[PDB]
């Protein structure tokens, strides 16, 4: 029973300031070496910082050395990170984690469950929805919604209200080079039920406060 | 700086086989190797420290070995709960902490064919200024699937950007979706558009096309 | 009673050459580490094989503080596995090594107006050094098929060779100074502690 809770985590402007703040639970915190460990969407996990048990060292990988700052206050059982001059290599979901110290050198006991830190320079917008319409195939057919030109993430998604469950997979996004990011999300149905059935996606993008309905039909000609 | 290498890259297996996954290093690390279990989504779990030390709360089966450059970790008989991403990383230099690159365990399964859909721009985003042809590689296995747009016969590279599904719950098949980007201007100047697929359960590579304003 | 000698280690008036590096043989000594950890003023530090904040409560049988100075490109070579210049022919550390590595910039103390040519390396050797090994023959290299009768000239070449040190040289090439703390623990009485007594 050890528990972790990072927090502090959004998006912010290059050349910003974050404060991260993972609290401890369960173990004594003040005895143990702590660290920091980021993960880039998609890349692998990177190892942050390092303090000792007492606040007294502190330790910074070559990629954040000079321009990020661990410390800990043992009273309140917390650890921080403050992030000065913040650059897009920095965009990552961040772990704090209790070292151990059953060898002499640092390993990773447990994990907490990560904040994420998004860095971009690009406004709140709301998303672009667009059809994806089918044709004659000759089997069976698909059609979907094209979710562009949007941030931050997330994007829910869901077709017919909720009623059109199976056969659904709703993509992840891809940040575009706009800044903005894109997603695509389909769903497969019988070649038949094209002109009876009705298709309506549902997109909600909450941080831009954008719902929207589109209608999805075969193309005509 | 200490690079680790582990391969594979991605393997396929079932329940109860004897799972094994190699972890190299650039120089000799002594025994400071450590093992990491990461579901998707989910934070990450230490599994092994120090070459071959079981964690408390770790299930037996999983076991480390190796010393020197060569390390590995072994499942003895697989289990459900193992499927996710196992990271190795070195701890020989202390303060240059380096992870190795991972290797996903993904259900294995029968061979499945990919269905190729291709999708045009929608005239309402053709009417805003941009255009992006979308081309669904739906239900297949494994991950390993190219995906080559051709234009006017013109192969195609760094228009686009692709997107994958984890393995899906349902019937363990992945999906994939590129979506070539481009403006208007661009979308006029040219004709054919196709998207040529290639995977392991096609006897021949599939392609799917269609001609701009033709329907 | 005794603190260990680290200022005389890192405050001394003057270090050696790195195909002369010297070395201080720390033992019978409480060891403050503290003066690494308030000194910021560190611009490469790294500790293999063993963490720096878990060293001040754990007993050694021996400390070793090898001292020289180079530069800046040559920093990432004093590690184990490295090659080069200064790893393969003046100072080489083994791959099981187990200790830290400490430089800093010292462009302001190790540099003249004329340039600083007081500070060498070895350039030229028939085999590469075993670690922690100090060679400092000046024996005449021979590089061609005519053996050299400890006479220079045609592919007899002198095996040393100078540093520019200038104020004026890029960061790559600026004089950087070295410590390299080793540590040993032999089946002996640990002579060396931190203040975990
Ligand atoms: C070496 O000098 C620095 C200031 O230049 C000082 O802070 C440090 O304490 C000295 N070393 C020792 C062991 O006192």
């Amino acid at each position: 029973e050890v528990q972790l809770v990072e927090s502090g985590g959004g998006v912010v402007q290059p050349g910003r300031s974050l404060r991260l703040s993972c609290a401890a639970s369960a173990f004594t915190f003040s005895s143990y070496d702590m660290h920091w460990v980021r993960q880039a969407p998609g890349k692998g996990l990177e190892w942050v910082a390092v303090i000792s048990y007492d606040g007294s060292n502190k330790y910074y990988a070559d990629s954040v050395k000079g321009r990020f700052t661990i410390s800990r206050d043992n009273s309140k059982n917390t650890l921080y990170l403050q992030m000065n001059s913040l650059r897009a290599e920095d965009t990552a979901v961040y772990y704090c984690a209790k070292d151990g110290g059953k060898l002499w050198v640092y390993y990773f006991d447990y994990w907490g469950q990560g904040t994420l830190v998004t860095v971009s320079s690009a406004s709140t917008k709301g998303p672009s929805v667009f059809p994806l319409a089918p044709s004659s195939k000759s089997g069976t057919a698909a059609l979907g919604c094209l979710v562009k030109d949007y941030f931050p993430e997330p994007v829910t998604v869901s077709w017919n209200s909720g009623a059109l469950t199976s056969g659904v997979h709703t993509f992840p996004a891809v940040l575009q080079s706009s800044g903005l990011y894109s997603l695509s999300s389909v769903v497969t149905v019988p070649s038949s039920s094209l002109g009876t059935q009705t298709y309506i996606c549902n997109v909600n993008h909450k941080p831009s406060n954008t719902k929207v309905d589109k209608r999805v039909e075969p193309k005509s000609c | 700086d200490i690079q680790m290498t582990q391969s594979p890259s991605s393997l396929s297996a079932s329940v109860g086989d004897r799972v094994t996954i190699t972890c190299r290093a650039s120089q000799s690390i002594s025994s400071y190797l450590n093992w990491y279990q990461q579901k998707p989504g989910k934070a990450p779990k230490l599994l092994i420290y120090a070459a071959s030390s079981l964690q408390s709360g770790v299930p037996s089966r999983f076991s480390g070995s190796g010393s020197g450059t060569d390390f590995t970790l072994t499942i003895s008989s697989l289990q459900p709960e193992d499927f996710a991403t196992y990271y190795c990383q070195q701890s020989y230099s202390t303060l240059a902490l380096t992870f190795g690159g991972g290797t996903k365990v993904e259900i294995k399964r029968t061979v499945a064919a990919p269905s190729v859909f291709i999708f045009p721009p929608s005239d309402e985003q053709l009417k805003s200024g941009t255009a992006s042809v979308v081309c669904l590689l739906n239900n297949f296995y494994p991950r390993e699937a190219k995906v080559q747009w051709k234009v006017d016969n013109a192969l195609q590279s760094g228009n686009s950007q692709e997107s994958v599904t984890e393995q899906d719950s349902k019937d363990s098949t992945y999906s994939l979706s590129s979506t070539l980007t481009l403006s208007k201007a661009d979308y006029e100047k040219h004709k054919v558009y196709a998207c040529e697929v290639t995977h392991q359960g096609l006897s021949s590579p599939v392609t799917k096309s269609f001609n701009r304003g033709e329907c | 009673t005794n603190l260990c000698p680290f200022g005389e280690v890192f405050n001394a008036t003057r270090f050696a050459s790195v195909y002369a590096w010297n070395r201080k043989r720390i033992s019978n000594c409480v060891a403050d580490y503290s003066v690494l950890y308030n000194s910021a003023s560190f611009s490469t530090f790294k500790c293999y094989g063993v963490s720096p904040t878990k060293l001040n409560d754990l007993c050694f049988t021996n400390v070793y503080a090898d001292s020289f100075v180079i530069r800046g490109d040559e920093v990432r070579q004093i590690a184990p596995g490295q090659t080069g210049k200064i790893a393969d022919y003046n100072y080489k550390l083994p791959d099981d090594f187990t200790g830290c590595v400490i430089a800093w910039n010292s462009n302001n103390l190790d540099s003249k107006v004329g340039g600083n040519y007081n500070y060498l390396y070895r350039l030229f050797r028939k085999s590469n050094l075993k670690p922690f090994e100090r060679d400092i023959s000046t024996e005449i290299y021979q590089a061609g098929s005519t053996p050299c009768n400890g006479v220079e000239g045609f592919n007899c070449y002198f095996p040393l060779q100078s540093y520019g040190f200038q104020p004026t040289n890029g960061v790559g090439y600026q004089p950087y100074r070295v410590v390299v703390l080793s540590f040993e623990l032999l089946h002996a009485p640990a002579t060396v502690c931190g203040p975990k007594k």
